[PDB]
């Protein structure tokens, strides 16, 4: 598995 | 020509089955822009990105860019409601949201087609003239310190800022992003700050045109699109604000060679391998860091993963780049630790250094990066169609990174092979810069910090040199060898010619007694692909406990046992799913269909003659009692909605119960288990995409002799195939379960109002009434009175039953929530019967678009056929059955749904309520608007005497 490139929401 | 363009971006490369019309823009402020013109999507939609966030918050006010992010939504200059942004949204099938990463601030939304411009003015205004309102910000930060407390006891965000607590406390790397109570309100109120000012300091400061990128997607033309943009984008203000950058790695020297022991919350054993790298963003074309994630996060035969796991230390390993901001990343690896894989981390670290050091001595593999290459090649060809709203976020973002032609293909297409850059990464990969984290309850008691933000309780120690000499020194593992020419990579791409007979919906071509075989050749994508969905039945999947837990434990072990064999397949665009359900299994085979066959194949001879390994047995087995443990960490709200599942359903055993009776799971009690489950069943398959209805034929047909041969299955009797129903509650009842959630200080809440059995006309009913009050209950219990951050309201629908359902998760109590939502309730009814005549047909053409959606990929219109079949409704037409009839109701008859089912004092009222308490609320018993006075509700003592005192539905009738 390879993951590649939390961060915050405003809504639920 | 144009003055307010600075240039127009030569032929946009796309897919070739891409039939979007593209065009790159660059304001004249310095907006980057791209058109996508869509004739067919039935939502528009737009976004832009800010290359601001968290990083460049201000010292002292932790989290502003966040908070600035909540606050453009709550009024404009020129739209000064607080909710008009929101409102006009709702009223025109539009949804929105925003994110926060530490470089960009990213707001999006999508609307209906004919609504665009609409939706985009009053979007725009987010950048031009936020109001800001004093009143608003200081009811929209308690939103932002639920989010916060939401994520204190949650072991991933305890892990992130963890990290940034542990490097350079000057680097902005170590900012706390998320923001709360504290440093937006009490701490600023403190200091004397005016946060209103700062606010707009900040906004009128880095909210810039020269570090935004913009995306609108609509039916509308390239060029009607293009004079859009600049009429209502080409105003803001170019400040020339120079982008941030961040050269100086937040890990300098003192901070490698470290290692840190954490107490998580949940039971979990995680060890984490890190290595400081610079910044790779830039060699996108050559893409090292894929390269040696690729390799590294191998799970084949030869891999890292493997001897890990055979050895019994790891069960799951994850590696490859991960991002940090402008100027610095990282390359991490992550495995979960068994009990064993515990005690061996000094080995486990060194098994990672002797495969590092493989790599080394093979060199760079151009074969390998031409396998890659292809991979992605292929991929990007016969991308899915995405969704608008996802789209235009994901493409505002990378505006940012790539020329204006290469936008669309720069994450997906390699071009340079690129040795240096390999053997330069690989450099970085060595003892003297890597730090290790493990995470464990083993540490209970042991620490001797703490970090500040989420109480994180950690110990910091300096790996040994002796130690450092060791991983230094790592031979080369005779184990591990290089993965070998991926057999699975897809050649055959050809979509066959539309059958004579084939039909819009999917046909069932084939009712025995052991298959039921749905089908559809696909006619609208047109892609190499196909879903082969099967559900297979068996009544001892389910029967009781102990058979449920061997139900998992075979499908995890099979699972486990294929990995190798599967994980190239999964490299290629063709992946499965296989899980155990309250009914039997679920197996899922989606991809391209060329090797697809071959796959299937191998997991249905792999489940009928499975043969367990001990060792394996006992290590899935243990992670699995972790597992149902680890429930009680979970989120209060979800809590609230599992126990509702519990008491609204005929048959359902609880994670106590599981938990219990895992323990009588021998060996050999699993060994005669699956032979068992498999003697007699009855499977239900969809197959659907580039395929035809013989290919189908003979899939299913594979599928059976498989079984048949090894497994010697016969069919179920159809009085066997009993679906389980729902509790029928009594009129003008009232229930309330009461528990507790040990972890996290808030509370959660579910509310259910069941109406009645689905139908055309009761379905009809609940989804305009839950549209009519979606956005007003999100405004009135989340914006106005600051409930939670996690407010929801809409249909439930279970077992062919329905009704309305709200989920709030709050520090009040749950039964001063009940109230809250039931003064909203009331809210509602003068809200109808005061509700314009147009404002009603409004919100029906609303739901009506929503409703009409068309798919945009196979996956999408696999799951509707998919929903219809496993609920045994066959309801293929839905759509247009049900919209028609519901551009007929009026706005009486929405009211007398109210008053007859919903209303406090409706004579059809069915309410139950399940109260989760915070973890130390204590056992519990203004310009607000009124709550009506609520009858004595009957408090669930015992869920089983619950069910058995009340009647049960019946089951929808199909088709
Ligand atoms: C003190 C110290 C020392 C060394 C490392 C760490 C450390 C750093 C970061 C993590 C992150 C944390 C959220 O930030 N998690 C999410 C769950 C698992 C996913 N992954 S990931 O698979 O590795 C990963 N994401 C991107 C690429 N890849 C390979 C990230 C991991 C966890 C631990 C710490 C805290």
């Amino acid at each position: 598995h390879s993951q590649g490139t939390f961060v915050q929401w405003l809504m639920n | 020509n144009n003055p307010a363009i600075k240039r127009i971006g030569n032929h946009i490369t796309k897919s070739p089955e891409d039939k979007r019309e593209y065009r790159g823009l660059e304001l004249a402020n310095g907006i980057k822009v791209l058109l996508i013109s869509d004739p067919t999507t039935d939502k528009s939609s737009a976004a832009l990105d800010v290359h601001i966030g968290s990083l460049s918050d201000p010292p002292n006010i932790a989290g502003l860019s966040h908070f600035l992010q909540h606050m453009l939504f709550l009024g404009t200059k020129k739209y000064p409601k607080e909710n008009e942004y929101s409102q006009f949204l709702s009223e025109h099938a539009g949804s929105s949201n925003a994110f926060t990463s530490g470089e960009h601030t990213n707001y999006y939304f999508d609307v209906s087609h004919e609504h665009l411009e609409g939706a985009l003015d009053r979007f725009a205004q987010f950048f031009l003239s936020p109001l800001f309102d004093e009143s608003a910000k200081d009811r929209e930060v308690n939103a932002v310190d639920s989010e916060h407390e939401k994520n204190v006891m949650n072991d991933a965000w305890r892990l992130f800022q963890l990290e940034k607590a542990t490097g350079n406390p000057k680097h902005p790397f170590s900012k706390f992003g998320t923001g709360n109570k504290y440093t937006l309100e009490t701490r600023p109120n403190q200091e004397g700050i005016d946060v209103r000012q700062e606010l707009l300091k900040f906004h009128s400061a880095y909210y810039s045109s020269n570090l935004m990128a913009v995306v609108v997607l609509g039916r509308e033309s390239l060029d009607d699109l293009t004079n859009l943009v600049v009429k209502l984008f080409s105003e803001v203000e170019n400040k020339n604000v120079p982008l941030p950058e961040f050269p100086e790695h937040p890990f300098q020297e003192e901070h490698l060679k470290q290692l840190y022991k954490i107490v998580p919350i949940k039971d979990i054993r995680n060890l984490y391998v890190t290595f400081p790298i610079p910044d790779l963003q830039k060699y996108y074309k050559s893409n090292p860091g894929h390269y040696l994630g690729h390799l590294i996060g191998h799970e084949g035969p030869g891999s890292l993963l493997s001897e890990l796991k055979s050895k019994g230390w790891v069960n799951t390993l994850v590696g490859g780049q991960k991002e940090g901001a402008r100027g610095f990343m990282f390359f991490i690896i992550n495995v979960d630790l068994t009990e064993e894989g515990l005690l061996h981390v000094e080995d486990i670290i060194l098994h990672m250094f002797q495969y590092i050091q493989k790599l080394r001595a093979e060199g760079p593999q151009e074969w390998v990066f031409q396998e890659l290459k292809d991979l992605n090649a292929v991929a990007f060809r016969f991308k899915d169609k995405e969704r608008p709203r996802g789209y235009t976020s994901k493409i505002a973002g990378i505006l940012h990174y790539y020329p204006l032609e290469e936008v669309l293909t720069a994450e997906y297409l390699l071009e340079e092979f690129r040795p240096d850059l390999i053997e330069m990464v690989l450099d970085k990969l060595r003892p003297e810069n890597v730090r290790v984290a493990i995470v464990s309850k083993s540490f209970e008691g042991k620490t001797d910090r703490t970090e500040e933000w989420y109480g994180t309780q950690y110990k910091q120690e300096a790996i040994p040199d002796e130690v450092i000499k060791k991983w230094q020194n790592a031979d080369l593992n005779g184990k591990f060898k290089l993965p070998t020419k991926n057999e699975f990579i897809p050649t055959n791409f050809e979509i066959l010619p539309l059958e004579k007979e084939a039909t819009p919906y999917p046909a069932l071509i084939k009712d025995t007694a052991m298959s039921k075989l749905w089908f559809k050749q696909d006619d609208k994508f047109f892609l190499p692909k196909a879903n082969l969905n099967f559900e297979f039945f068996s009544p001892f999947a389910y029967v009781d406990p102990l058979h449920s837990n061997m139900a998992y434990l075979y499908l995890e072990l099979l699972k486990d046992s294929l990995n190798e064999y599967a994980y190239a397949a999964e490299l290629a665009g063709l992946s499965y799913d296989l899980q155990n359900t309250i009914y039997g299994m679920y197996l899922s085979v989606k991809g391209y269909n060329d090797k697809q066959p071959i796959l299937l194949k191998k997991i249905i001879e792999k489940m009928a003659t499975f043969e367990i390994d001990e060792k394996r047995f006992e290590i899935i087995k243990e992670a699995y009692m972790r597992s149902l443990n680890n429930f009680r960490a979970e989120q209060p709200h979800q809590h609230a909605m599992y126990y509702l599942r519990l008491l609204m359903t005929e048959v359902a055993w609880t994670k106590d119960e599981l938990k219990e009776a895992l323990d009588d799971v021998t060996l050999p009690r699993l060994k005669a288990f699956i032979p068992q489950l498999l003697s007699r069943l009855h499977i239900e398959a969809l197959l659907h995409g580039n395929i035809t209805k013989q290919a189908a034929l003979g899939i299913m047909q594979m599928v059976e002799d498989t079984l048949i041969e090894h497994a010697h299955t016969k069919p179920l009797l159809p009085s066997q195939l009993v679906r389980y129903r729902e509790v029928q509650l009594p009129d003008r009842g009232w229930f309330v379960y009461q528990q507790r959630n040990e972890v996290h200080n808030n509370s959660g809440i579910e509310i259910y109002y069941q109406t009645d059995m689905q139908s055309t006309s009761e379905n009809m009913f609940l989804e305009l009434f839950a549209q009519i009050i979606s956005e007003p209950a999100f405004n009135t219990l989340r914006t106005k009175e600051q409930l939670g951050y996690i407010v929801f309201s809409g249909p439930r629908r279970a077992n062919g039953i329905q009704g309305l359902r709200f989920i709030i998760q709050s520090e009040k109590p749950p039964h001063y929530l009940e109230s809250r939502v039931e003064a909203f309730l009331i809210t509602m009814e003068k809200s109808i019967e005061d509700m314009t005549e147009e404002a009603f047909q409004k919100h029906i053409q609303a739901l009506a678009i929503r409703r009409l959606d068309k798919p945009k990929k196979l996956s999408a219109e696999s799951a509707k056929y998919w929903g219809e079949i496993i609920s045994q409704q066959y309801n293929f037409d839905r759509d247009n059955t049900e919209v028609a009839y519901l551009k007929t109701l009026t706005k009486e008859d929405i009211i007398k749904f109210y008053k007859e089912m919903l209303a406090v004092d409706a004579p059809r009222r069915h309410k139950v309520s399940v109260h989760v308490l915070a973890r130390e609320m204590d056992s519990n018993p203004i310009n607000l608007s009124q709550a009506p006075a609520l009858p004595q509700p009957e408090v669930i003592q015992n869920m089983t005497e619950f069910k058995r005192g009340l009647p049960l539905f019946p089951l929808v009738k199909p088709h």
